[PDB]
C-alpha cells in the first residue's frame, strides 16, 4: 500500500498543479489601407480560344462554366490578346483587361533538382567504362559538338539503365548532376500520375513546355516502372489512363520532331517489364547495365568508404574482397559502418581486419539467404 | 447479453471491383470504441491484405477490451498462416 | 538450376540435393562416438519406446566384423541397406584379402559407393551419416564420419543428427588430452556426453563400447544409472 | 511445387510418395494382431460386404504363406497379389537352399529391400501396401510384424492399420494385457476392438474375418476358422456387454 | 426444393408453371442474367428478396440457371478456388438466417 | 532456361561448363611453382575442429614416384580422377617400363574430364594442379573441368586467385630458386589466408630431379615458417 | 484505493485536455478578415499587393492582400485565407496538411520498456544500438565518421512479440513518433499512392527526428516482376512510390524507419538491400531459458501457489511463442476460478498447456527417419 500512498499523492498534487493554472486563469501596414483595396474586383482568368477579324469579339474558356464571348477593355494591347493566353475578364464589363502567365503549373517546377548534390566521380568506382559511356552521352556533346559534325553521327539522347537493386545508377544519376553545368530535372515517375482524367498527359505537356525553352537541359527519369511499360489489359476493364499518359509521352517524346539539345537518362531495375514503344533506338540508344566488379573494383570500392573512416594502417582490403563473393557498394558501405558499430561494441579509435572480418559476416555470412545455414564442408 | 452484437458474415466484397476498399473492421473498430461494450460476429483467409490490416487492429494494440471477435466455420486447414 | 534434378549446377555453383540431403541427416536423432586409446566407444540417444513393442531389431548400432562397428542417422531404410552391402563388401575382402578389415578401406568403399550412387540418373541419395569406428593396426583406435557427398574424414570425436552443434561443442569444452584413455576415463566421457544430450532423459541412453580386442559389448541402463548418479555427485562437488 | 517424381528429396528434407503411401494406407481395410503366446492371431474387416458375391476363397486377406505363416494385407489390392507371390517365391527358394523354414525376419527384410528398391530408384510407383506378419520359428516363437511403404519394419506386440486404426492402437493400449495368453481372452478383446472401430452395427459375422495360428505338437497349424464360433464370440461378446450394463 | 435430374424433363417446365398458376407474389428470376462483376451481388440479390418480400406479400423467387456464384470477373489469387467458394459460403450465411419466417419460397435448378 | 548439358546459348556456349567454372570458386586456394630446380607446390586446409585430424584431409597425393598433384572445389570428382590417373600411369608402366610424362598423364585425364554424357554422367568440378619432373625437367601443369589443359610456369586456383596471380606476377620471373619461391609462396599464403600461419594450416610439396622421392615437407615446414 | 487515484489521474488528463489578443487591433483583424474564411491555391504573386489565387472549383482571381503578419511567408504551393465579398486575401495559414496525419500518430506511450518481454538481448541489443544509441548517445558517429543504419526489418514466426517489441521501442524515446499500418492504400483512386507518402515524409521532416513506424506489409512485395497477363493496379507503383521516397534524391535527413512482418520471402527485394533497409533481426522459437522469464513476467503479478514448477511445463514441450505462454498464463487462471480459488495448482497448468497448444496438426509422421 506504499504503492498506493505514492501514486495518490502523486496524482493529488498534480490535481493541485491544475487547479494552479485553473485559479490563474484571472494596424498601419494592417489595417487603414484596408478600405482603400475593398472596391477591387474578383475577376477572373480565361484562356482563349479564337480571334476574330478586324475586331476582338474573343470568345473564352476558363475551366468549367462555359465558353464565354467577351470584349477587351480599352487599355489593353490589343495586339497580344492571341490564342494560347491566359487573360483576365471582368465580372461586370466581361472584358479583357490584363494578360496573365499561362498554366506554368509550380509543381512541375517542383521536380527541377534546383541544388547541385556532392557525390564525386571519384566515389562511383568500379564501373569506369560504363560511366565511360555514359561520359560520352552527357560531357562530349555538350562540350564538344565538332566530332559529330566532322565525322557526321548522331548523339545517344536517350539512355537508358538496367541492373540489380544496390549497383550505382542513383550515384551515377547525382554524379553527373554534381559536374552538370546544365538545367538539371529529375522526374518523379508519380508526378504523372494524378488523379483526373486526362492531367499526366498535361504533365507530359508542362514537360515539354520547359523543355523547349531553353538549351542543353537534362529530365532525368527514374523509376519508368511508375509510369510503366506494360499494357496489361484483357477482360477484366482496370487500370489503364496511365497508358494513355504514357503513350501521351511517347508521341511527345519520339518520332514527328522529337527534342532536339535535350539528354535524358531513364533508369529501372526490372527491364522486362518494358514497352517496346521505347525499346527502339533513336529513342534510347544505349542499354547500359553495370555489374559487380571484380575485386578490383570491390577494392576500389572498400578505398572510397574507407578513406574517410578510422582504421588501421596495416589492413588490407584484397582478403576482404575476397569474402565479398558477390556484392554491391551499398553492401560493402553496410561493411564499413557495421565494423564501426563493432566499434563502438569495443572503445576503439580506429578499425581493425577483424572489425571488418565480423562486419563481412553480419552483412553476407548473416545474411538470410535462406535456409539457412549451410554446414557442411564437401568444398575444403 | 444486452451488448452490442454485430453480425459481419458478409463475404470479401468490394475491394477494388465497385468501390474502395477497407472492409473488415477498417472504421467498424472505431464504432466498436464508439458503442464500447461490444461482441462481433462472423462466419469467416481469402484475401491476403485486408485481413491482415485487420488482425493488425485488433491484435493487442486495439483499446479497452471486452470488444471480442466470435469466428465460427468449418473446416480449419483451410486458412492462412496468421 | 533448381532443386530438381540432382545433376545441374546452381548459377553460382552448388548442388542443391547434396546439401539437401544432409539435412535429413540434420534432422535425425542424435548418436556419438569417441576413441580412448585402448577402448572405443560409441552410442546412441532416443530409444523412444512407445510401450507395446519389442527394441531389439530397432538397433541403429552393428557390425559388419568383429573389429568394426557401425552408427549411422538420417532416415533407416538407407542404412538398412548401405549396411547390408557393406557386410558383403567386408566378407569380400575377407575373401580375396586375409587380413582383418583396416577401416579405412570399408570407408573409402561407402563412401565411393555413396559417390558412383549419387552420380548417375535419378537414383535417391542415400540420406545417412554413418560412424564407423574401429582400430585394426596395432590396435590403434580411428572412427571416421560419412557424408550424402561422399567424404570420409577421419575425426577423434563427433557428434550427428538433432543439435549436433551442441553436442560438438560439448566434446570441444571437454576434450581433455590427457589422461589418457584411462577407459574410467571413457566411460565417464560417454557419460558427459550422454548427459549433454540433447534430451538427457536418463532412461532413453543407448551406448556400446569396443576395448579394441573385444567384441561390443551392449551395456545395462543400471551401471548407467550409477555412472549418471556419479556425474551427479562430482556435478555437487562442484558446489 | 517439388512434387513432380518420387525421387528427387523436397528442399527440408522430406519425401512425398513416402506420405502419401501413408495416405493410401489410412483408406484401406482396417487389421490387427494380438499379443498372445501359446497360439496367435489376425482380424480383418471385408470390403464389399455386398450380397452378391461368391465367398468361396475362404481367404481374402489373409494369404497362408509358407507353411507356419499367413499374412493379412492393406492397401491397394493387386499390388499385393505382386508382393504375396514374389513373397511365396522369396521362402520357397530360402527352403529350397537351406531344407530349413524361413525363421521370418529376413524374410521381411527381404520383402523390405524389395518395397525400399522401388522407393530409391526413378520412376517408379512405391508399393502402397502396408500387411501383418504372423508366424512361428525356432528362436523366437510367435511373431508380428508390420511392414511399411518406406522398407522399415517394427516388430510390434499390438499392431497399427491406418485412419480407422489409431483409436484401436489407443484401445489396444488402454486395454494393455500382459501374462494372459489366453486365445478367448484376446478373441474377446479384438470383438471389443472391432466392435468400437467398425461401424457395423451389432458386428455382424460377415462383415468380419479371424484366422489363428497354433502350434500343434510340432506342425504350426494355422487356423482360418468358420463361422459358427465366430457368431457365438459375438453372442458372448453381447453378453459381456450386458454385463457391462449391470452397472445401471 | 432442390429439384434436378435431365435437362428437359421439366425442371423449367414446372417452375413456369408454377409461375402460371401462382398465388403470391412470385419473381422470376434468373441467377445470372443481371450479375454486374459484384462477388456477392448475390447479397444484393438476397437484400431485394427480404425487403421485397416483406415489401411485397411474402414474395416466391425462383432463381433459374443456378449460375449466380460464378460470374465473369472471377479475378482473385488462385482460380477462383476461393472465389466460387466465397460466393458460395456467401449464399450460405444468407440462407441459414431468413427468419425462418420470412416467407419466401427459394428453389435450385 | 539453359538448364541441360545439351544446349547451346544464342551467343555460346555452356552454362553448365561455366557453372563448373563458377563452382571452382569456392574451393580452398592452392599455390604450385614451376622453377629449374624443382616443383614446389602449397595449398590451405581450411581446418574446421581441433578434433578434425589435419592429416587426413588430402590435398598433395602422390600419383608417381616423381609426380605430385593438388586438388581443388568438389571433393569426390578429384577422388575419381586421382584413382583413374593412378591406374592408368601404372598402366603406362606396365606396357613400357617408363615413366609417362605429366603432360601425358593429363591427356590421359582430360580424355574423360569431358567424357560427360548420361545418355548415348554429370561434369566435373575440380581443377587440378599437376606437378613433375619428366626428361624435360620439373613440369607444372593446370587442367580445368572443360578439359582445357594448358600449361603454367606459376598457376593460383581456387578462392582469391585473382590476387594471387596479380601479387604472384609481382613476384615471379624466369630465374627463381627454391627456396625463395618457398617463401615467395608463403607469403602470398598469409596474404590471402585468413587465420594466422602455422604448423597445422598448410602444407608443401616439392619434388627435385635429384630428390624425385618424397615430394613433401614434414615439420621442417615449421622452421621454414618461422623463418618469415 | 488506488483505483480512485488512478480514475481521478486520468480525469485530471482529460481535464488538462480540455485546458486546451488586441482589444481593437485584433477586432480590426476581424475585420481584416471576413468571418467565413477559405482555403485557396497561389499560383503567382505578382507582389504589388494584389496575387492570383487558385480555388476547388477552379475561379482565380487578382485579389488584394491585407498583410498584419509578413505577407511574403506564404508562397505559391502554401494555401491561403479567401473571403466571400471579394475573396480578399486575408493572411497567416500555419501550414496544414491532410486529416491524415493526426490519425497516424500516436501521442502516447503507452506500454513499458525492455523490461515488458523476456529475453532476446542480442538483437534487442541491436535495435538498441540503432534507435536509442543514435538518439540518446550520438557521441562516436561523429567521432569515428560513421553513418548509423536507417531500416530495421522484423521477421520469423509470428507472436514472438513484434508488436512488443514496437510499443517497446515507442516507450523509450524523446524523439516523435508515428504509427502507420501501410497497408491502408486498398482504394480504387488512380494517383493517391504517392499522396500520403509526401505529406508523411513531409511531416516527419518538419516535426523533428522521428521514427517513421511501417508496420506489416509482407503482403505488398508483390513479387517484382509482373502481374501475370494483365495485371496492373496500382501496388507496384504505390510501392515504388515508397522505395523513390526512401532511397532515391533528397536526402533523407534525420529519419528512421523500424518495420515488421511474418512471412519474409514474399517480400520485394529491391525494398530489402541495405542502405534502403539497413538491419533485419531474426524473432524464432526462442529456448528453453528465456521461456523461463516469459513465465516469470506473466507470473510476476498474479496468485500463483509456488509448489508448482513452471519449468515442468518448460521441460514437457520445448517450440511454442511467448503468446502461447500468456495464453497458458491466463487460461489456466481461468481454471482455477472455475469454483472460487485462491491460487493455481499444477493441474489448471497441465488443461490449459493441453488447450492452448491446439495448434499444430500434421502429419502424419515424421516421426519415422526414424
Ligand atoms: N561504386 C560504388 N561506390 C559507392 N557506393 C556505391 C557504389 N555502387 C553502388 N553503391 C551504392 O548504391 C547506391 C546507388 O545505387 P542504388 O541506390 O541502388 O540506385 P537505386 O535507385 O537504388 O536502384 P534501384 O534498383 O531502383 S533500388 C549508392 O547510394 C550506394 O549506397
Amino acid at each position: 500500500q506504499v504503492e498506493d500512498d505514492i501514486q495518490q499523492l502523486l496524482k493529488k498534487i498534480n490535481e493541485l498543479t491544475g487547479i494552479k493554472e485553473s485559479d490563474t486563469g484571472l494596424l498601419a501596414a494592417d489595417k487603414q489601407t484596408l478600405q482603400s483595396e475593398q472596391p477591387l474586383q474578383v475577376a477572373r482568368c480565361t484562356k482563349i480560344i479564337n480571334a476574330d477579324s478586324e475586331d476582338p469579339k474573343y470568345i473564352i474558356n476558363v475551366k468549367q462554366f462555359a465558353k464565354f464571348v467577351v470584349d477587351l477593355s480599352d487599355q489593353v494591347a490589343p495586339t497580344d490578346i492571341e490564342e494560347g493566353m491566359r487573360v483576365g475578364v471582368d465580372r461586370n464589363k466581361y472584358q479583357i483587361h490584363i494578360p496573365l502567365p499561362p498554366k506554368i503549373d509550380p509543381t512541375v517546377t517542383m521536380m527541377q533538382v534546383e541544388e547541385k548534390p556532392d557525390v564525386t566521380y571519384s566515389d562511383v568506382g568500379g564501373c569506369k567504362e560504363q560511366i565511360e559511356k555514359l561520359r560520352e552521352v552527357v560531357e562530349t556533346p555538350l562540350l564538344h559538338p565538332e566530332r559529330f559534325v566532322n565525322l557526321g553521327i548522331e548523339p545517344p539522347k536517350g539512355v537508358l539503365l538496367f541492373g540489380p537493386p544496390g549497383t550505382g545508377k542513383t550515384l551515377c544519376a547525382r554524379a553527373v548532376a554534381n559536374r552538370t553545368d546544365a538545367c538539371f530535372i529529375r522526374v518523379i515517375g508519380s508526378e504523372l500520375v494524378q488523379k483526373y482524367v486526362g492531367e499526366g498527359a498535361r504533365m507530359v505537356r508542362e514537360l515539354f513546355e520547359m523543355a523547349r525553352t531553353k538549351k542543353a537541359c537534362l529530365i532525368f527519369f527514374d523509376e519508368i516502372d511508375a509510369i510503366g511499360g506494360a499494357r496489361f489489359d484483357d477482360g477484366a476493364g482496370g487500370d489503364n489512363e496511365v497508358q494513355r499518359t504514357m503513350l501521351e509521352l511517347i508521341n511527345q517524346l519520339d518520332g514527328f520532331d522529337p527534342r532536339g539539345n535535350i539528354k535524358v537518362l531513364m533508369a529501372t531495375n526490372r527491364p522486362d517489364t518494358l514497352d517496346p514503344a521505347l525499346m527502339r533506338p533513336g529513342r534510347l540508344d544505349r542499354k547500359i547495365e553495370f555489374s559487380l566488379p571484380d575485386l578490383e573494383g570491390r577494392t576500389h570500392i572498400f578505398k572510397i568508404h574507407a578513406r574517410s573512416m578510422s582504421v588501421e594502417r596495416d589492413i588490407r582490403f584484397e582478403l576482404l574482397a575476397r569474402l565479398c563473393p558477390n556484392s554491391t557498394g551499398a553492401e560493402i558501405r553496410s561493411v564499413c559502418t557495421e565494423a564501426g558499430m563493432f566499434a563502438i561494441r569495443a572503445r576503439r579509435k580506429i578499425a581493425t581486419e577483424k572489425d571488418f572480418l565480423e562486419a563481412v559476416n553480419k552483412v553476407i555470412k548473416s545474411y538470410a539467404k535462406f535456409s539457412a545455414t549451410p554446414r557442411y564442408m564437401t568444398y575444403n | 447479453t444486452d451488448c452490442t452484437f454485430i453480425r459481419v458474415s458478409g463475404s470479401e466484397l468490394v475491394q477494388k471491383f465497385i468501390g474502395e476498399g477497407a472492409r473488415m473492421v477498417r472504421e467498424l473498430f472505431v464504432m466498436a470504441r464508439e458503442h464500447a461494450p461490444s461482441i462481433i460476429f462472423m462466419d469467416e483467409s481469402e484475401v491476403q491484405r485486408t485481413m491482415l490490416e485487420l488482425l493488425n487492429q485488433l491484435d493487442g494494440f486495439e483499446a479497452t477490451k471486452n470488444i471480442k471477435v466470435i469466428m465460427a466455420t468449418n473446416r480449419i486447414d483451410i486458412l492462412d498462416s496468421a | 538450376s533448381y532443386d530438381r534434378a540432382i545433376t545441374v549446377f546452381s548459377p553460382d555453383g552448388h548442388l542443391f540435393q547434396v546439401e539437401y540431403a544432409q539435412e535429413a541427416v540434420k534432422k535425425g536423432s542424435t548418436a556419438v562416438g569417441v576413441r580412448g586409446r585402448d577402448i572405443v566407444v560409441l552410442g546412441v540417444e532416443k530409444k523412444s519406446v512407445a510401450k507395446l513393442q519389442d527394441e531389439r531389431t530397432v538397433r541403429k548400432i552393428c557390425a559388419l566384423d568383429d573389429n568394426v562397428c557401425m552408427a549411422f542417422a538420417g532416415l533407416t531404410a538407407d542404412a538398412r541397406i548401405v549396411i547390408n552391402r557393406a557386410r558383403v563388401e567386408c566378407q569380400s575382402h575377407r575373401l580375396t584379402v586375409e587380413d582383418p578389415v583396416t577401416v579405412e578401406y570399408i570407408t573409402r568403399y561407402i563412401a565411393s559407393l555413396k559417390q558412383r550412387y549419387t552420380q548417375s540418373n535419378g537414383r535417391r541419395p542415400f540420406g545417412i551419416s554413418a560412424l564407423i569406428v574401429g582400430f585394426d593396426f596395432d590396435g590403434t583406435p580411428r572412427l571416421y564420419q560419412t557424408d550424402p557427398s561422399g567424404t570420409y574424414h577421419a575425426w577423434k570425436a563427433n557428434a550427428i543428427g538433432r543439435g549436433a552443434k551442441s553436442v560438438r561443442e560439448f566434446l570441444e569444452k571437454n576434450y581433455t588430452d590427457e589422461a589418457i584413455e584411462t577407459d574410467d576415463l571413457t566411460i565417464k566421457l560417454v557419460i558427459k556426453a550422454l548427459l549433454e544430450v540433447v534430451q538427457s532423459g536418463g532412461k532413453n541412453i543407448e551406448l556400446a563400447v569396443m576395448r579394441r580386442d573385444q567384441s561390443l559389448k551392449i551395456l545395462n541402463p543400471e551401471e548407467i544409472e550409477k555412472y549418471v548418479a556419479e556425474i551427479e555427485k562430482e556435478k555437487e562437488e562442484n558446489e | 511445387r517439388y512434387d513432380s517424381r518420387t525421387t528427387i528429396f523436397s528442399p527440408e528434407g522430406r519425401l512425398y510418395q513416402v506420405e502419401y503411401a501413408m495416405e493410401a494406407i489410412g483408406h484401406a481395410g482396417t487389421c490387427l494382431g494380438i499379443l498372445a503366446n501359446d497360439g496367435v492371431l489376425l482380424a480383418a474387416e471385408r470390403r464389399n460386404i455386398h450380397k452378391l458375391l461368391d465367398e468361396v476363397f475362404f481367404s481374402e486377406k489373409i494369404y497362408k504363406l509358407n507353411e507356419d505363416m499367413a499374412c493379412s494385407v492393406a492397401g491397394i489390392t493387386s499390388d499385393a497379389n505382386v508382393l504375396t507371390n514374389e513373397l511365396r517365391l522369396i521362402a520357397q527358394r530360402y527352403l529350397l537352399q537351406y531344407q530349413e523354414p524361413i525363421p521370418c525376419e529376413q524374410l521381411v527384410t527381404a520383402l523390405c529391400d524389395i518395397k525400399q528398391a522401388y522407393t530409391q530408384f526413378g520412376g517408379k510407383r512405391p508399393f502402397g501396401v502396408s500387411l501383418l506378419y504372423i508366424g512361428w520359428d525356432k528362436h523366437y516363437g510367435f511373431q508380428l510384424y508390420q511392414s511399411d511403404p518406406s522398407g522399415n519394419y517394427g516388430g510390434w506386440k499390438a499392431t497399427c492399420i491406418g485412419n480407422n486404426s489409431a483409436a484401436a492402437v489407443s484401445m489396444l493400449k488402454q486395454d494393455y494385457k500382459e501374462g494372459e495368453m489366453t486365445l478367448k481372452s484376446a478373441l474377446a478383446l479384438a470383438i471389443k476392438v472391432l466392435n468400437k472401430t467398425m461401424d457395423v452395427s451389432k458386428l455382424s459375422a460377415e462383415k468380419v474375418e479371424i484366422a489363428t495360428l497354433t502350434r500343434e505338437n510340432g506342425k504350426t497349424v494355422i487356423r482360418v476358422l468358420k463361422q459358427k464360433e465366430v457368431e457365438q464370440l459375438i453372442k458372448k461378446h453381447e453378453e459381456e456387454e450386458a454385463k457391462a450394463e449391470r452397472e445401471k | 426444393v432442390l429439384m434436378y435430374g435431365p435437362p428437359g424433363c421439366g425442371k423449367t417446365m414446372l417452375a413456369k408453371a408454377v409461375a402460371h398458376h401462382t398465388t403470391a407474389a412470385f419473381i422470376r428470376v434468373v441467377g445470372s442474367e443481371f450479375v454486374q462483376k459484384y462477388l456477392g451481388e448475390g447479397p444484393r440479390m438476397v437484400r431485394d428478396v427480404f425487403r421485397l418480400a416483406k415489401e411485397n406479400a411474402p414474395a416466391i423467387i425462383f432463381i433459374d440457371e443456378i449460375d449466380a456464384i460464378a460470374t465473369k470477373r472471377f479475378d482473385a489469387q488462385t482460380g477462383a478456388d476461393r472465389e466460387v467458394q466465397r460466393i458460395l459460403l456467401e449464399l450460405l450465411n444468407q440462407m441459414d438466417g431468413f427468419d425462418q419466417n420470412v416467407n419466401v419460397k427459394v428453389i435450385m435448378a | 532456361y539453359d538448364r541441360g548439358v545439351n544446349t547451346f546459348s544464342p551467343e555460346g556456349r555452356l552454362f553448365q561448363v561455366e557453372y563448373a567454372i563458377e563452382a571452382i570458386k569456392l574451393g580452398s586456394t592452392a599455390i604450385g611453382i614451376q622453377t629449374s630446380e624443382g616443383v614446389c607446390l602449397a595449398v590451405e586446409k581450411r581446418i574446421t575442429s581441433p578434433l578434425m585430424e589435419p592429416s587426413s584431409i588430402e590435398k598433395i597425393v602422390e600419383i608417381d614416384a616423381h609426380i605430385g598433384c593438388a586438388m581443388s572445389g568438389l571433393i569426390a570428382d578429384a577422388k575419381t580422377l586421382i584413382d583413374k590417373a593412378r591406374v592408368e600411369t601404372q598402366n603406362h608402366w606396365f606396357t613400357y617400363n617408363e615413366t609417362m610424362t605429366v603432360e601425358s598423364v593429363t591427356q590421359a585425364v582430360s580424355n574423360l574430364a569431358l567424357q560427360f554424357g548420361e545418355e548415348d554422367s554429370r561434369p566435373f568440378g575440380v581443377a587440378l594442379l599437376f606437378g613433375g619432373v619428366d626428361e624435360k625437367g620439373p613440369q607444372l601443369f593446370h587442367m580445368d573441368p572443360s578439359g582445357t589443359f594448358v600449361q603454367c610456369d606459376a598457376r593460383a586456383i581456387g578462392s582469391a586467385s585473382e590476387g594471387a596471380q596479380s601479387s604472384l606476377q609481382e613476384v615471379y620471373h624466369k630465374s627463381m630458386t627454391l627456396k625463395e619461391a618457398i617463401k615467395s609462396s608463403l607469403i602470398i599464403l598469409k596474404q590471402v589466408m585468413e587465420e594466422k600461419l602455422n604448423a597445422t594450416n598448410i602444407e608443401l610439396a616439392t619434388v627435385q630431379p635429384g630428390q624425385n622421392f618424397h615430394m613433401f615437407t614434414k615439420e621442417e615446414l615449421e622452421e621454414v615458417i618461422k623463418d618469415i | 484505493l488506488e483505483r480512485i487515484k488512478d480514475y481521478l489521474l486520468m480525469e485530471e488528463e482529460f481535464i488538462r485536455n480540455q485546458e486546451q489578443k488586441q482589444e481593437e487591433e485584433r477586432s480590426k483583424v476581424d475585420d481584416l478578415r471576413g468571418t467565413p474564411m477559405s482555403v485557396g491555391t497561389l499560383e503567382e504573386i505578382i507582389d504589388d499587393n494584389h496575387a492570383i489565387v487558385s480555388t476547388s472549383v477552379g475561379s482565380e482571381h487578382y485579389v488584394s492582400i491585407l498583410s498584419f503578419v509578413d505577407k511574403d511567408l506564404l508562397e505559391p504551393g502554401c494555401s491561403v485565407l479567401l473571403n466571400h465579398k471579394v475573396h480578399a486575401v486575408i493572411g497567416v495559414l500555419m501550414d496544414d496538411t491532410d486529416p491524415l496525419v493526426t490519425v497516424m500518430k500516436v501521442e502516447k506511450a503507452p506500454q513499458e520498456t525492455y523490461a515488458d518481454i523476456g529475453g532476446l538481448d542480442n538483437q534487442i541489443q541491436e535495435i538498441k544500438e540503432s534507435v536509442e544509441l543514435p538518439l540518446t548517445h550520438p557521441e562516436y558517429y561523429e567521432e569515428m565518421g560513421i553513418k548509423p543504419p536507417k531500416g530495421v526489418i522484423l521477421y520469423g514466426p509470428p507472436g514472438t512479440g513484434k508488436t512488443l517489441l514496437a510499443k517497446a521501442v515507442a516507450n523509450q524515446t524523446s524523439a516523435t513518433f508515428l504509427r502507420v499500418v501501410g497497408s491502408e492504400l486498398i482504394q480504387k483512386y488512380l494517383g493517391d499512392g504517392p499522396k500520403l507518402v509526401r505529406e508523411l515524409f513531409r511531416v516527419a521532416e518538419e516535426h523533428a527526428p522521428s521514427i517513421v513506424f511501417i508496420d506489416e506489409i509482407d503482403a505488398i512485395g508483390t513479387k517484382r516482376y509482373d502481374s501475370n497477363s494483365g495485371g496492373e493496379r496500382e501496388i507496384q507503383r504505390t510501392m515504388l512510390e515508397l522505395l523513390n521516397q526512401l532511397d532515391g534524391f533528397d536526402s533523407r535527413g534525420d529519419v528512421k524507419v523500424i518495420m515488421a512482418t511474418n512471412r519474409i520471402e514474399t517480400l520485394d527485394p529491391a525494398l530489402i538491400r541495405p542502405g534502403r533497409i539497413d538491419r533485419k533481426i531474426e524473432f524464432p522459437l526462442p529456448d528453453e531459458k528465456t521461456k523461463k522469464r516469459i513465465f516469470q513476467i506473466h507470473t510476476s503479478r498474479m496468485t500463483l501457489a509456488d509448489d508448482v514448477t513452471l519449468d515442468d511445463l518448460i521441460m514437457a514441450k520445448d517450440d511454442l511463442s511467448g503468446a502461447d505462454i500468456k495464453a497458458i498464463c491466463t487460461e489456466a487462471g481461468l481454471m482455477a476460478l472455475r469454483e472460487r480459488r485462491m491460487k493455481v495448482t499444477n493441474e489448471d497448468f497441465k488443461k490449459s498447456k493441453e488447450n492452448v497448444l491446439y495448434k499444430k496438426q500434421e502429419g502424419t509422421p515424421e516421426g519415422l527417419y526414424l
